RNA sequence: GUCUGCUUAAUUGCGAUAACGAACGAGACCUUAACCUACUAAAUAGUGGUGCUAGCAUUUGCUGGUUAUCCACUUCUUAG
RNA sequence: GCGCUACACUGACGGAGCCAGCGAGUCUAACCUUGGCCGAGAGGUCUUGGUAAUCUUGGAAACUCCGUCGUGCUGGGGAU
């Protein structure tokens, strides 16, 4: 039928898979819903996006988010991107088009990642010296 | 008429002879129309031998990273003892290795 | 302790040996048209409200 | 309707720990108070107790979470690095012994089982005994 | 910097002579065109010729 | 008399509006074009705020849209772009019936005859190619030596024989009118002073316009094939527009809209309003225009990212 | 006021708390402002962190240091003492503490007394090393206000650090023992006993 | 020729020039990290559907176990 | 000269959450070892797989958890 549409997630390493289908309520992350966050101080990172908008919208919209890659805080934006990402992949393929413009002017405001993943790279290393722009000791 | 499901496994150092062979491959076999897949294309291994430059401690500490980058490349192909042999004989070449890990 | 809050207008030219000093006009915010030319220490712009309890030393250009 | 997942990672720990403390069946092997688990811990477990009944809900939630594994797997997991001291800090693989024996004691009732390919798979009971006790640890949260 | 080069200028300054008329500033319509005309090495080089040109027709007018 | 008054717009796209389309069977069902790889579907509700509800994006190419022709029925929107296609969209929905592929250089067009069938499309490979309502060619015409710029449909009240006629475009500085069934040969437009970047057509079978990089708008007949009213409009039009049944021209001359009035020969009414923070060479100069299918609503389109539709009303 | 009824009860405590409302839903950033003219413009009161982490591209552009949320140029400092160096999640599991030991001790709007430990803690009349010779004077010149606040955080971190240092007091009880007495500043703190100690090395040289 | 000047990571380039046009270096090139919901295949990667199935709900649901129960897939994960 | 831990409550101790990536590996013989037992522990071993995306190998630490310690050179320090 199924009505499913659907996405990925990407911040410095890994992915998620928002299978955003038609069911009754749910938001399964890693085989463990989001009340059950994981590194439980950052916990509020993912909690912004359910409320950044109506916990109203996500009753309809069912996300089994599987989470691989990327130490714990890497993926935190990867699963944030992906609930918004698709927030507009539901609100693009399915829920209209100004519902992607009412949004992205909400979701564009923290004007952050959320939507557009980070750019920055780790710099390659060299010869001689150890994290990156380091040069070995000096002599005389 | 005994059918056999062969699997074709390639490797070289040039992306230009090599790509050449799954164009020739999968169109010297769709001529034959065979039941096959499309040139699967396997993670690029990719060896970096660090070495110093100088012939003698002296002299700054002044190093190299020469390497062979293969493009590993495989295929598929059914067909009896007759029309996998006429195919393995033909692509025939410089740079390249063909195995026929047969599936009788 | 009388504080005279003076607004920077014209950032002028770089100074000091080590470039620790910009020069600086300033427009007195709180007596507009006075337009004295002190110095400061910072990585400045035009509009850095600037803070002086020393009304006034007017300063001269330091190696 | 009511999950092992739907519930936290130390209430299920302490509320299967006071289930497998108060079961009696569980057996309790003879180098399981003294002996240092892990050899970089100086300190064995600060419980000396029914870590064995706190390693009996870990192991067990840990299986089911995945397919299969153990003893040279719960060997890379339970330890951490090393205290080498002076020598830049170093991983150390436990002692297959205690959980090579809860894995042959869980084998007993019908909680953990031996996954074909082999080694520890929870049975078919077992799971029955973790979805009964993830819904009795969901109501100390509820 | 951002400081332009000969090979480049002297390739737009030769060009700008003939082709002022096809000539434009949407530079993404020169880019295409600037191949049909020059016989360029590269993709990067080529994107730095027309960059300059558009710095001619944006000031010529 | 007709004081043409300048009204509420419909703003929405991030790139640069490059066609726009007269709906051609449900004139609401606006349906607009792009640059940044979609097609924002705008209703005309109409009801004032938004003049009238941006309800289906449609996303992409990989690259920039130069067109978006509606069908004879008017709920099936036909793409183009700079990555060598088509991708037939459903106005209603988000979908790709039939990727039509095959070109080499960058489609410049798209159009559909009076029954919705034997489609066409220009190119830079310097052709043309028919692709029926399947990725399939009748044939691949080659009479031109150039960038053939644009091709149009014409909407026939000699009631159609059945061996019909279409058209074309333009650095060789000529047109050429290709039987849409077996691409025969019919007349061309000799003369002009550089790029033919457009043309248009009659709303019965006996009117046309081409146009300018020189200045002049060189006019038609097709059912006289004789060269006509030769105007003089300085910069260029990029962006031509018949009213459908008035005799008003509309084309966006840089600078006007020059309504020229193709009966008598006059300047009725130039719209260069509205305008805020520019250095000329910033106007945010158009790139598509249209006349409500039923013929008022001028859907005036501009660079920027703000469509600015501007209807004619009362003295 | 409307509990969502989604299986997954994602809170009705952190749903009425942050639906009715934005901002970190312990402290409300909601009728809390700044009282000086100079350190407005160069100390974000708050864009909403609903926690106390932004990637953080704050030093490329020569200014945005500005745009940087105060709370997260703070956790930023602490970042040290060298051994922690790197640890932000120890530095927010510590200042997410600090804001409860200001609310609890005063009874204040503590995210404001966080801000009043800024403008008060800033050195204005400051010196510079004129070169100058073998010996010269530190021509006395008032920092921009840019620099000022760079110091107003920098100062505070090098004296509430020795206070845990062979100390019964876990920086959560010395940080809030510095900001309450550093805004009332007092001199039981370390800024208003160096800030003043730089005014006071300048007022001469000048 | 190999230069007053402006130019760059750079004898890197416009330009000034009894100096015209080339070689090496640098750069071009090779390694790897990113991207491809288009291709090519995967019981030494994983999906749903499928049973077999072990619990909570009983509301169809929710939580599983299964190197074959079968297949179908190839976003994923590998890699040409 | 090159370096490790620490002068703390922004930490030390502890349960309870509990997370990667670069490798490697036994053949003519003892390289990786689980699992399931024996040991407070360090380990012992039966036995197991693995010439390896096929085994040990999906469970590493900074941390969130829930607190005891309360300004006591300690409950920082870990020398001898």
């Amino acid at each position: 039928a199924v009505p499913s549409v659907q996405t990925f997630g990407k911040k410095k390493s890994a992915t998620a898979v928002a299978h955003v289908k038609a069911g009754k309520g749910l938001i399964k992350v890693n085989g463990s819903p989001i009340t059950l966050v994981e590194p439980e101080i950052l916990a509020f990172k993912v909690y912004e996006p359910l409320l950044l908008v109506g916990l109203d919208k996500f009753s309809n919209i069912d996300i089994r988010v599987r989470v691989t890659g990327g130490g714990h805080v890497s993926q935190v934006y990867a699963i944030r991107q992906a609930i918004a990402k698709g927030l507009v992949a539901y609100h693009q393929k399915y829920v209209d088009e100004q519902s992607k413009n009412e949004l992205k002017k909400a979701f564009t405001s923290y004007d952050a990642t959320l939507l557009i993943a980070d750019s920055r790279r780790p710099e390659p290393k060299k010869f001689g010296g150890k994290g990156a722009r380091s040069r070995f000791q000096k002599s005389y | 008429q005994q059918i056999i499901k062969i699997r074709i496994t390639l490797t070289s150092t040039k992306v230009k002879q090599l790509e050449n062979v799954s164009s020739n491959i999968v169109k010297n076999a769709e001529q034959h129309n065979l039941v096959k897949k499309g040139p699967v294309r396997l993670p690029t291994k990719v060896l970096k031998i660090s070495t110093r430059k100088t012939p003698n401690g002296e002299g700054s500490k002044t190093w190299e990273t020469y390497e062979m980058r293969i493009h590993k490349r495989y295929i598929d192909l059914e067909a009896p003892v007759q029309i996998v042999k006429r195919i393995t004989q033909i692509t025939i070449e410089p740079g390249v290795d063909v195995e026929v890990v047969v599936a009788s | 302790t009388p504080v005279t809050l003076a607004k920077v207008i014209k950032v002028l030219g770089r100074t000091g040996s080590r470039g620790g000093v910009t020069q600086v006009r300033v427009e007195f915010l709180e007596d507009t048209s006075r337009t004295i030319v002190r110095n400061v220490k910072g990585p400045v712009r035009e509009n850095d409200i600037l803070v002086l309890m020393e009304s006034e030393r007017e300063a001269r250009r330091l190696r | 309707g009511v999950s092992v997942r739907d519930v936290a990672a130390q209430d299920f720990i302490n509320a299967y720990a006071s289930f497998l403390q108060r079961q009696g069946k569980l057996e309790v092997p003879g180098y399981v108070d003294i002996v240092k688990t892990s050899s970089g811990n100086e300190m064995p477990p600060q419980d000396a107790e029914g870590w064995f009944y706190k390693r009996a809900a870990s192991v067990a939630r840990h299986i089911y979470m995945r397919k299969q594994v153990g003893v040279g797997k719960l060997n890379k997991l339970y330890g951490g690095a090393k205290s080498r001291g002076v020598r830049p800090y170093k991983h150390i693989d436990a002692s297959g012994s205690i959980n090579r024996k809860v894995l042959q004691a869980l084998e007993k009732i019908g909680i953990v089982e031996i996954s074909p390919k082999g080694g520890r798979r929870i049975s078919e009971n077992g799971q029955r005994d973790l979805d009964r006790i993830a819904a009795q640890t969901l109501e100390e949260d509820e | 910097g951002r400081v332009r080069t000969k090979t480049v200028k002297r390739a737009s300054k030769a060009l700008i002579e003939r082709y002022y008329p096809k000539l434009t500033l949407d530079f993404q319509t020169n880019k295409r065109l600037c191949d049909e005309i020059a016989t360029i090495q590269s993709k990067r080089l080529r994107n730095k010729i027309a960059g300059y040109t558009t710095h001619l027709m944006k000031r010529i007018q | 008399n007709e004081v043409l008054v300048l009204r509420g717009t419909l703003e929405g796209h991030n790139g640069w509006v490059t066609s726009l389309a007269t709906s051609a069977g449900q004139p609401n069902l606006l349906l607009s074009a792009s640059r940044d790889k979609t097609l924002i579907s705008w209703k005309l509700t109409g009801d004032d705020q938004k003049f009238g509800v941006p309800v289906r994006s449609f996303k992409g190419h990989s690259h920039i849209v130069q067109d978006c022709t509606l069908t004879a029925d008017g709920a099936y929107a036909l793409s183009a772009s700079w990555d060598k296609t088509l991708r037939l969209w459903d106005v209603a929905t988000g979908e790709t019936y039939q990727r039509f592929v095959g070109h080499k250089s960058d489609v410049m067009s798209v159009d559909i005859d009076k029954k919705a069938s034997m489609i066409i499309s220009g190119s830079r490979d310097k052709t043309i190619k028919v692709w029926t309502i399947k990725g399939q060619c009748l044939a691949t015409l080659l009479g031109h030596n150039d960038w053939v710029s644009q091709v149009r449909v014409v909407p026939n009240e000699k009631a159609d024989d059945d061996s019909v006629t279409i058209i074309s475009a333009g650095n060789d500085k000529m047109v050429k009118a290709w039987n849409l069934n077996q691409f025969q040969i019919e007349a061309d437009f000799i003369g002009h002073n550089s790029n033919i970047n457009t043309l248009t057509a009659s709303p019965d079978g006996t009117l046309i316009a081409s146009a300018g990089k020189d200045g002049e708008i060189m006019l038609w007949n097709l059912a006289a094939k004789k060269a006509m009213y030769t105007l003089s409009a300085q910069d260029e039009v990029f962006s031509l527009a018949f009213s459908p049944n008035r005799y008003w021209l509309a084309a966006a001359t840089a600078t006007g809209i020059k309504v020229f009035s193709l009966d008598p020969q006059y300047l009725v009414d130039d719209l260069r309003p509205e305008f805020a923070g520019y250095s000329k060479a910033a106007e945010p100069h158009a790139v598509s225009l249209a006349w409500s299918a039923d013929g008022q609503t001028l859907f005036a389109g501009y660079t920027d990212n703000v469509i600015r539709v501007w209807q004619v009303m009362t003295a | 006021f409307t509990p969502v009824v989604l299986a997954t009860p994602i809170p009705e405590e952190v749903q009425q708390a942050q639906t009715e409302i934005k901002l970190f839903n312990k402290w409300s950033f909601e009728e809390v402002e700044v009282k000086d003219a100079s350190l407005v413009d160069y100390v974000q009161v708050a864009q909403p962190i609903f926690v106390a982490h932004t990637a953080g591209r704050y030093a490329n552009k020569r200014f945005r240091k500005a745009q940087c949320p105060i709370i997260e140029r703070l956790t930023n400092s602490l970042m040290m003492n060298g051994r922690n160096n790197g640890k932000k999640l120890k530095a927010v599991r510590i200042i997410k503490h600090t804001l409860d030991i200001i609310n609890v001790l005063t009874d204040q709007n503590p995210i404001q007394v966080v801000v009043d430990a800024i403008t008060n803690t800033g050195p204005r009349e400051d010196t510079t090393r004129v070169g100058g010779g073998g010996a010269a004077r530190r021509q006395a010149v008032d920092v921009s206000p840019l620099r000022r606040v760079n110091q107003a955080i920098a100062l505070l971190t090098i004296g509430a650090r020795e206070a845990a240092f062979r100390n019964i007091k876990t920086i959560a009880e010395t940080l809030a023992e510095e900001l309450i007495n550093a805004a009332k500043g007092s001199s039981t703190s370390y800024a208003i006993k160096k800030k003043d100690e730089l005014e006071r090395v300048a007022k001469s040289n000048r």
